[PDB]
């Protein structure tokens, strides 16, 4: 009956929940590779010490996105049957890659980099995590190429005697226009994310740390400095990266996709209703806007929220000049006033991408056969709304409790530190064939 | 030679590793708070025998539940008729799976974290519930799909009660998958430890042999005399065999090697005597036997499953390679006096 509705803000609930922990996994991977990689190699143990206190945080994050990431995988068979069975014969070919190719390398190698801290070689242990590094980011390929055919759709058919897609080429899907620049512009917002993070987490310690004095006016110097820099410069490449990035995509979106462009630059001649009209003289009668308010205020959230991580990095690479520490109180508010932007401006760019598009679920190519187009009337499951409310709520409630317990894990283990005092030298990693007291880990 | 049949037996083959590497997992969620019960009554604390018993599975329990989700994809790509038809049906059943999954998720990874003690009883109920769930739910899945469902015209299964809990047939499937997983995990953990948690396993497995063994029994042979073609009965005497040989072995208390290659045996053959049972079509209709779904009215298209193919014959070796070889990595022998002093933070549960 009314399950359009239900469906659609379940589907959205639940990406969104998604996707405020993919991010930081996705950042945050590669940062951790190059601290234990520095380590290796210089042999330094101040590095040894951030790449343990940010391997735990890591963790406290993976646990969560993996969790929110498996319903995914099911709500299109089960609130979408009818979509589903149109896009599938192409749908399915990125799903089914990816699950091979980059799940099975990412699950399989942190349960040895989490459990190999003294059973394997150092190389072996540093080759586990940059694996791990490089899988997380070609699932994000994968999913995204994924999601870039339902909008500009490339190689597929339509064998009218079925009723299906039907795919043609391969190549042509995985090297679409649209795949390469959102990918691009993904992979540049999950850096600034995790920038951003590593950058103010490392500046309220350095400014806490030089207060407090004692023993740890000396950790600041040695090791709460060089990661707010590292951080600091991290943001600034990748908000450049997303100013290019982002250009490209717009100047995409200008020719293969005109409803959402006027859309979103809206009053607050008029586009919206020529090109109403326009559609309608094209697919029939029937209504083809999105809803001019949320793809307003979206993308401008999406680009103003840039101005937050860019200001704190050229004012803590200019706190910290030559070798000086600062202690301003205002500026540790201040890093703990920054550290949400970089997830509220993608959730803001997510949520114009998708509810740009609105009236469709499969746009039609302006340079394709125009046969492959699906409302999102026409994709959603016949169902009753109270088999639907059950999902709905028993989802949201679930993932509620289980960010607001995500959030408290965070701050403790923020608010703790990195365990310097807490027997952390590097470890010594003895050979084999020997009854250790302790496992170094035991869940 | 018939590309359709082939990716048949590969979906067979992935929800067979799906089966094979959960089983043990499963089992070791239902039997954790025993093993800690089994502590407290000889005086002992019973927390280092609880992270004893789930350290078993510590390394290779991600990239074990991994195999349904690349074999939901799997079914989204080479029979996309079927994930759409099968996934909506079976709504309910997907949707507590999920709840239960979730949980156990997260209560896994974020059980020793913080030091509490009603911090770690969340956590082992989140564990027991998303253990014990889908040990029977998956069961009472694949019965009621071997047995039929109703299928309209087209798509659109809409059954009520007594379609997914017929209690002829369906709810015996998640009863013998529930004690199979059980056995499976005793006998696992009796050859990954060493000396006194052990023992505390051949007890569990000495306790569960016979159920285990009637109840895969008589589901097998109503099974393979309900819907049942000629080369099942091989199948079906293979697993009466291994589980034969099976509680021979436990009942000694020294093999514990063949006694796992045996579970191991009789779980494939499950799987295999349910996917053989059903081969030529996928979700036979119950209302009329033409418009049920096949491999043949069901398939992407050719395109689609060669490009597939190669993808599988490429990547699914290699992932059978290395994760073999993690767990020859991380295969010694735990004892319950080799765990770490639990190290989390302070208090304040939530
Ligand atoms: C930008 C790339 C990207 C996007 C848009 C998505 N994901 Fe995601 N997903 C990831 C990339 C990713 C990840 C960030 O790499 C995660 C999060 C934590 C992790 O370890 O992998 C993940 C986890 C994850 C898992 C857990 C599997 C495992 O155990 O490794 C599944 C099944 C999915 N995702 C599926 C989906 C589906 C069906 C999406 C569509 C709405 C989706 N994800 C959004
Ligand atoms: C966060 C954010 C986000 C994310 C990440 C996403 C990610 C995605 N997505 Fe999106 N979506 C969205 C935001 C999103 N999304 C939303 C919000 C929704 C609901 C709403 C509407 O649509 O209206 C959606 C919904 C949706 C749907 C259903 C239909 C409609 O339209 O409704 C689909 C199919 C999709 C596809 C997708 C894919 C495939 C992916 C992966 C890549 N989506
Ligand atoms: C954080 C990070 C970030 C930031 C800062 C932003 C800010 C921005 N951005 Fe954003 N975005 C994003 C991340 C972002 N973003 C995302 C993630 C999205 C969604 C996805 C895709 O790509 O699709 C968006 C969405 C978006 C899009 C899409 C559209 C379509 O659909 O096609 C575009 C073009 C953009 C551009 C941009 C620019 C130019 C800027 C300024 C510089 N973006």
């Amino acid at each position: 009956m009314d399950a359009l509705d239900l469906s659609r803000w379940q589907f959205g609930i639940t990406t969104v929940y998604h996707f405020i922990f993919v991010p930081l996994t996705i950042g945050l991977a590669p940062l951790i590779a190059v601290m234990q990689t520095v380590w290796v190699a210089t042999g330094n143990d101040t590095w040894y010490r951030l790449t343990r206190f940010f391997g735990k945080l890591f963790l406290i994050n993976f646990a969560i996105g993996v969790a929110t990431g498996i319903v995914q995988e099911f709500q299109f068979g089960m609130n979408w049957s009818e979509y589903s069975r149109f896009v599938g014969d192409i749908f399915g070919a990125p799903l089914a890659m990816e699950g091979l190719a980059a799940f099975f390398f990412e699950s399989t190698f942190i349960g040895l980099w989490i459990f190999g801290w003294t059973r394997l070689p150092r190389w072996l242990h540093l080759a586990c995590i940059w694996i791990v590094a490089i899988a997380v980011n070609l699932s994000a390929f994968f999913i995204i190429s994924a999601n870039s055919f339902m909008q500009h759709p490339v190689g597929a058919r339509f064998n009218p005697e079925t009723g299906r897609a039907e795919l043609e080429s391969i190549f042509a899907l995985f090297t679409n226009n649209t795949a390469i620049a959102a990918f691009t512009h993904a992979v540049s917002g999950a850096f600034l994310t995790a920038g951003v993070f590593v950058a103010c987490v490392c500046a309220w310690w350095m400014v806490r740390s030089h207060r407090t004095g004692g023993e740890s006016a000396a950790d600041a110097a040695t090791m709460y400095r060089p990661a707010t820099i590292l951080g600091c410069w991290v943001t600034l490449v990748a908000a450049v990266a997303l100013f290019f990035t982002g250009d490209a995509q717009g100047k995409l979106m200008f020719e293969q996709q005109p409803m959402k462009m006027a859309s979103a630059e809206s009053l607050c001649l008029d586009g919206v209703v020529d090109l109403q009209r326009s559609y309608e003289e094209k697919f029939g009668p029937g209504d083809y806007r999105p809803n001019l308010f949320v793809t307003y205020w979206s993308f401008r959230a999406m680009i103003g929220f840039l101005a937050v991580p860019g200001l704190f990095a050229l004012a803590a690479l200019w706190l910290t000049r030559g070798g000086r520490i600062p202690d301003q109180r205002w500026f540790s508010w201040f890093a703990l006033l920054t550290i949400p932007t970089p997830f509220l401006a993608n959730s803001a760019g997510w949520v114009f991408t998708e509810m740009g598009r609105q009236p469709w679920v499969v746009v039609p190519n302006p340079t394709g056969d125009q046969d492959i187009r699906l409302t999102v009337a026409q994709g959603v499951s016949d169902h009753s709304v109270g088999l639907v409310v059950l999902s709905l709520v028993a989802f949201t409630l679930v993932y509620a409790v289980l960010a607001v317990i995500w959030f408290f894990l965070l701050r403790r283990y923020i608010v703790q530190g990195p365990s310097e005092h807490d027997s952390e030298p590097a470890a010594p990693r003895p050979p084999d064939a020997d009854d250790v007291a302790p496992l170094s880990f035991a869940y | 030679m018939g590309l359709q049949e082939l990716w048949f037996i590969l979906l067979a083959v992935l929800f067979l590793g799906f089966f094979l590497l959960e089983g043990f997992d499963f089992g070791v969620g239902m039997l954790m708070s025993f093993f800690g019960r089994a502590a407290e009554k000889r005086g002992q604390d019973p927390e280092p025998y609880r992270r004893a018993a789930l350290n078993t599975i510590g390394p290779v329990w991600d990239g074990n539940e991994v195999w349904l989700i690349t074999a939901g994809g799997a079914m989204f790509a080479a029979f996309p008729e079927m994930y759409a038809s099968m996934f909506s049906g079976l709504y309910l059943a997907l949707l507590v799976i999920l709840c239960a999954m979730i949980l156990r998720i997260v209560a896994i990874e974020w059980r020793g974290k913080i030091d509490d003690p009603g911090w770690r009883r969340w956590a082992d109920t989140g564990i027991a519930v998303g253990s014990w769930v889908p040990a029977i739910l998956w069961g009472v899945a694949f019965a009621s799909l071997v047995r039929g469902l109703p299928v309209d015209a087209d798509k659109q299964i809409h059954l009520s009660f007594f379609g997914d809990l017929l209690n002829a047939y369906t709810l015996l499937g998640g009863l013998a998958t529930c004690a199979l997983f059980a056995f499976h995990g005793a006998v696992f953990v009796s050859l990954k430890t060493s000396g006194e948690i052990r023992t505390d396993a051949f007890g569990f497995a000495r306790l569960l042999a016979l159920p285990a063994t009637a109840l895969v029994a008589a589901f097998g042979v109503w099974t393979q005399v309900a819907h049942g073609t000629g080369w099942t009965w091989i199948v079906l005497a293979a697993a009466v065999i291994a589980q034969l040989v099976a509680v021979a072995q436990v009942f000694r208390g020294s093999g514990e090697g063949w006694a796992f290659g045996a579970t191991s045996v009789v779980v494939a053959a499950v799987v295999v005597l349910l996917f053989g049972s059903l081969f030529p079509d996928l979700i036979p209709s119950t209302l009329n036997p033409d418009w049920s779904l096949t491999i043949y009215n069901g398939s992407s298209s050719p395109y689609t499953l060669k490009i597939m193919t190669w993808a599988a014959l490429v990547f699914a070796p290699l992932v059978v390679v290395y994760q073999g070889w993690t767990y020859w990595v991380f295969s010694k022998r735990i004892s319950a006096d080799r765990i770490p002093a639990p190290i989390g933070l302070s208090r304040r549960s939530s």
